């Protein structure tokens, strides 16, 4: 890994922990109004929650009672998987962008002692 | 080290130095011997040199790889002193060729140590820029007359901030930057669209139609170079319908940018085509409108014109 | 000589990068200790004596003033490098330029929100202190948002304005070359999207309507523009020939 | 630069002379010139220095950056010798301020670039530990006095591993951070209430009590930064009986961290107040108690002690 | 001697790498001081000498051959390299290995993308 | 430092010497006193070497981390030198085990420098590979007898391209790697799965059935490498019902390429295990063809043979 | 002294980062060829003489002891730098703090995760 090599992984992963960051607002604004839709009809990228229903495959009035026990979930997961994300990527931040300044310190040091050597040899 | 340097100042001679009325030059400096054997024969076959009569157009200098470092650092003296009479003494337009220009600073370098000076930085001889400047200061237009340089640039260990090419821009009109990256998905030529510049780039002096569509390109390659990291985890449909379209056209772009060579024959499998300016315009114009956003990419891989992109799509219905 | 004799000058060094590596050349080839990428130790000593001597002085020395606009070439965008750092430590202030910028449409490519001036806000005239000031919230609570832009849909009302209003500046922001503007034809431009009135306006128009709502004013409304600069700010009488100019252009630039 | 540096510079000066009775130095390190003049002008303004008399309380070492790293390198030195008379000889507490200390490494640096000598890591002299410890080991406590000193830190490369701030962090038993975020949302002095610290910040040296109110301060706003996510998107009318308590709490704390300073008496117009340590703990112990819960959130900001906190929340009928 | 003679002769230098720490030992040892990664000034000289007398012959000269295959290693997979893009820019091409290909099966290990002949097709029968 | 070097050494001693007809020579290269102190007393304690007989089973040589450079510098060739008779003039089978040979190399920086050379990358000898031939040359298996050496090579700051180890790997028939970031995931012994090489690796030497297993983990193990940065910031839970498969399976092989040490018993509580070579084959193969995919990961973890990670499928309640 | 004639003595080098600057600087002024972080090949040779001369001595030659607890700061969790590699690659264990924790109110702020001390299991009291 050189300067270039990390300051390009940093600046990307630093923009994919932004949109995530957005995407768990949007996901917790969408999820807040319709936990507060589930409590009427009660009586009556979102991780693993998409293939949980896909992998266990394998009228009008039940039809709308699931269709708002899915938004409850899903809008649910949604913010959850996303937390982790941009976390996941703050944490990635952080180590990177220490792995960069050791890498950045070791170059100075390295480039400098190689003029001094062609210097002291003359 | 080969992303095609050599290959695209073959191709200008082939579609410029060809056609030239006047003389050219050139100058094998510190290169492969083998390439100038190609070229020797290459240029006898056309013509461009006749060993029978006295209808020759072309000047050989040559100081290549097999040469210690002091022919190698003057070798490029030579041809541009060749190139600097029939510039003066004939005063006629001049063509003069460079491959390559690097070997001048790399052999003067090879010798610094042995000459009893401390070495400045990434190795190089401290008269890196003024050895440079009072070389490239002699490639030059006059009033008395025209030289046109081609120069091709080595760019140790590919990196464009080494003292040796960073200090070659300075003395350039316009600048063709080749990229490895680009040349191993099969991009030829592999000219970086967002590192190329020229001085002749401006609506004053081009036309606004030929600005407005070269600026365009540019926008939409940035902004697919942009998403590029950032669509690659987050996956593609989570894009809005204004960026998965400038995706699908500067993928299309990209494609219409690469084009088989004349020379590059041996290498493409493709026959040569050479694309006038007009049409270049308007086909790059057309796909930024929207009017081929129906069209596979692979249509516009490695063709012509706009027109046989279309007609790549139409064979690849079987 | 200017600055000395009661007059104002601008020098312009272009560039200081390569004076540094001329001295380099002589320094080593003098057998003097390298340092840093090959630098002597007083390289710093170099620039810094040179750029100190643009100064501002008072009445009693003759009132005379000589400002610098050193340029620095960085490689790759390290402007931590030796001599970039030197330099950014010695001046007041730095225009950072950005090849991502420059091809994405940002002409001049200046990095506003990286840029600075320590002087600043001392040297504008009042008139451009009014509309900048704003510009300059307003742009940097959109780059806060910025990131999604082109990743949200679902946006709440507040966000959905920021992002509207940034794009808008950021293009009020572009500029040909070679074609400078009085600082009164600067304010009017800025006005008309700090006031909001390009808000509906499609962001791709922008320059289009600029050009010719400047040459517009330029051409009928010089009793304005003069107002604008001899009012030293945006008055009240010239806050309402401004929201009519604007209003009526805009809705004859539309049809 | 933006933040409130030179006028708190201004302002401890003025502090420690009147609470104190010790005078101030201030080195200028490689100080650019134009600068220079700015802070000496800026100076006679805010009374520290007096041109017509002698109560001017500061006294000025300038090393401009224009001049040879020999000059540069030790200007620090000129500054510690002038406030060394005043400890050692009038018994006071003098007050040094550098400007800035990475100037003062990277002038040593050049020196020792000059005398031929070989660069240590990241280019930096061999010397530097040494350079800064002969330097910083007269600012001290003796039996007769005590220098004090408040230096400027740049950081390069926003890295505080690298060899210039890793050093002077060795010297180091605070810092006091000015906040870009909370300059711009109207609290002066701009200082940043979770990233100074003190070393003396501990119960045996301090009291208990003075360690046991600060503990509560920065924990009522560490717990209010983190609800912020709760209450920015999601929304207030939420959360229980407890939490809105912590909420308004930490809200009036971080008001009453706000002063009227007497340097910038003739440039806000509120008057300048000088707070004691014992009205300053008492102050936000009560806050943290519920004593102040009744009262409007805007008293707090820019007061003297919780009685100017009183005065301002009845002229607010 | 067989590339003079009319025959045709391959040479395969296992590895170039190698020789260069040689010749970087011998040079400092012969108190010539150190240039760009410790390596003499001439490292390209060094090899660029040697694998130009790799050549096809004419016909007035026996009409025979020298190829050469020279080895390099690279260090943790980096072709960009100042020393192996010295000798990629001597050679008339180079085949790339790489050990993330090598251990997904793709063996031989060959980069498509970053491996290039500079003959081409020429060096290829019509059938192929 | 601190992967597991000198406990892999001491298990491979214990797991080869003890069960092979022959001498062996240790020797000790610019480490730790103590532990020759720790394997004299050990050796003693076993009955390989004895005090009174004349059956000892070892010769040791020892220049440790005490000793001047020089001393370091030389030992490898004493040890080498008492291997070399045992190997020649006897017609028999000699062991060497050397730890550590770097600090051979290292030690050769040292008088280097006071030698006076112009150094050469690293600040290292510009005589480094040279000098590691004429010594490596000679830890050789001859037509007259043979050498079965292992040497331990440590790694500066993890580096496997310093220039020390980037040499040595030319002078060996196998590597064994060891990882730091696989030791932090508790995997032990660390070794490297796609980093770890032997020139034995033949289909005609060990059979294709040896040959298939290997290279089927070390592509499962390859796919799962490429497939750790999407994980890393996404997770396992936007994976395909075919990768997600690989996955498990890939944990489930890297963790089955863990066991426990006789050596480490002193410290771990559990028993050490020794895998016979035809159960190795049989265990992974099994885990690829798809036998065990639905056991969990952690039943893998630090046990020998296949058969008892089974067993401890059970036991998980 | 303690450890030779029968007593059992500790120390503690606070810091051996610290005293490896200094033996730097007297490297570099010495103008000895620098390697990692400028430091003179010779820092590892510097604290494993020393830190060798704590040890255990049996009832031979007087049972006393020596006991080094030698202190090593390190960059923001770097222990993968120069000097803590060599000191943990000659001392028997080591001791980790971290700010995280200390950060959190764990003080003290061990890591109990990663610290080690193998050769002071046999000298631990049965009651603990
Ligand atoms: N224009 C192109 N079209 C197709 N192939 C190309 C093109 N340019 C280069 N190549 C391929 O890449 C190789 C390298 O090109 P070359 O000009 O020899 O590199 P350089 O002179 O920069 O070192 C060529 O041998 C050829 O196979
Ligand atoms: N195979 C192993 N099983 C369990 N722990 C191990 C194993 N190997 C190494 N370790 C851990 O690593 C530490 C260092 O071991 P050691 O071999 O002395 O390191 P080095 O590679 O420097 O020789 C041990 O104290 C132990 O905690
Ligand atoms: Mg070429
Ligand atoms: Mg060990």
């Amino acid at each position: 890994a050189t300067l270039k090599d990390i300051t390009r992984r940093l600046k990307s992963i630093k923009n994919i922990q932004k949109i995530t960051k957005s995407m768990k607002m949007v996901a917790a604004a969408k999820y807040a109004r319709a936990e507060r839709e589930l409590k009427p009809a009660r009586v009556y990228l979102c991780g693993a929650i998409h293939s949980s229903v896909a992998k266990q495959m394998k009228l009008a009035n039940i039809i709308y009672y699931s269709l708002k026990e899915s938004t409850t979930s899903e809008q649910s997961a949604r913010m959850t998987a996303m937390d982790n994300a941009s976390k996941n990527a703050s944490e990635m931040i952080d180590k990177l962008t220490l792995t960069f300044n050791r890498t950045r310190q070791a170059v100075i040091t390295k480039e400098l002692i190689e003029i001094i050597s062609g210097a002291a040899a003359l | 080290a080969g992303v095609g340097k050599t290959v695209l100042i073959m191709e200008l001679i082939n579609n410029v130095a060809k056609a030239h009325g006047g003389y050219s030059v050139f100058a094998g400096v510190g290169e492969r011997t083998r390439e100038g054997n190609d070229l020797y024969h290459e240029m006898i076959e056309s013509g461009v040199i006749n060993l029978k009569d006295a209808t020759s157009k072309v000047a050989l200098v040559y100081g290549q790889m097999n040469e210690p470092p002091g022919a190698r650092a003057r070798v490029a003296l030579t041809g541009l002193t060749v190139a600097e009479y029939f510039r003066d003494q004939e005063g006629q337009d001049v063509l003069l060729f460079i491959d390559n220009i690097f070997r001048f600073t790399q052999a003067g370098s090879e010798v610094s140590a042995l000459l009893g000076r401390i070495p400045s930085a990434v190795g190089y001889q401290p008269t890196l820029a003024t050895d440079m400047g009072t070389m490239q200061e002699r490639i030059t237009t006059t009033k008395k007359g025209s030289i046109t340089s081609v120069q091709a640039i080595y760019v140790p260990a590919d990196d464009l901030t080494d003292p040796a090419p960073a200090t070659t821009f300075a003395h350039l009109d316009a600048t063709t930057v080749l990229s490895r990256a680009i040349a191993e998905l099969g991009i030829y030529p592999a000219v970086d669209p967002l590192d190329s510049t020229s001085r002749i780039m401006d609506p004053n002096i081009v036309g606004s139609e030929h600005y407005d569509v070269a600026r365009g390109v540019q926008k939409i390659l940035q902004d697919y170079k942009s998403l590029q990291d950032i669509i690659a985890i987050l996956g593609m449909d989570e894009l809005s319908e204004e960026d998965k379209l400038t995706v699908s056209r500067a993928r299309k772009i990209q494609r219409f940018l690469s084009q088989p060579f004349q020379v590059a024959e041996v290498f493409t499998g493709h026959l040569g085509k050479l694309v006038p300016l007009k049409e270049t315009i308007k086909g790059f114009q057309q796909i930024l409108a929207g009017e081929y956003d129906h069209l596979p990419e692979q249509a516009f891989y490695m063709v012509g014109p706009i027109e046989e992109a279309v007609a790549k799509a139409d064979k690849l219905a079987e | 000589y200017f600055r000395d004799n009661g007059k104002h000058a601008l020098i312009i060094y272009d560039d200081l990068s390569k004076q540094a590596v001329a001295y380099r050349q002589m320094s080593l080839l003098l057998r003097r200790p390298p340092g840093r990428e090959a630098y002597p130790g007083d390289v710093f000593y170099l620039h810094s004596r040179l750029l100190e001597r643009a100064a501002k002085m008072n009445d009693a020395f003759g009132g005379g003033s000589l400002t610098a606009l050193p340029v620095i070439e960085t490689q790759a965008g390290d402007v931590s490098a030796y001599i970039p750092t030197n330099v950014i430590s010695i001046t007041d202030g730095q225009i950072f330029l950005e090849t991502e910028l420059f091809y994405k449409g940002i002409r001049p490519a200046i990095n506003v929100g990286l840029s600075v001036s320590r002087v600043g806000s001392a040297a504008q005239t009042r008139a451009m202190k009014q509309v900048a000031g704003t510009m300059k919230l307003e742009l940097a609570q959109y780059r806060e948002v910025a990131a999604f832009a082109q990743f949200g849909s679902d946006l709440d009302a507040a966000t959905q304005q920021l992002l509207s209003r940034g794009v808008r500046l950021t293009e009020l922001l572009k500029q040909g070359q070679y074609s400078p503007m009085a600082i009164e034809e600067q304010v009017a431009v800025i006005y008309a999207g700090v006031r909001g009135y390009l808000d509906k306006l499609e962001p791709s128009k922008i320059t289009k309507f600029e050009n010719a709502f400047l040459s517009h004013v330029i051409s009928q409304h010089q009793a304005l523009l003069g107002k604008i600069r001899t009012d030293g700010k945006i008055s009240e009488e010239s806050d309402a020939k401004l929201k009519e100019i604007v209003t009526n252009f805009l809705a004859g630039f539309e049809a």
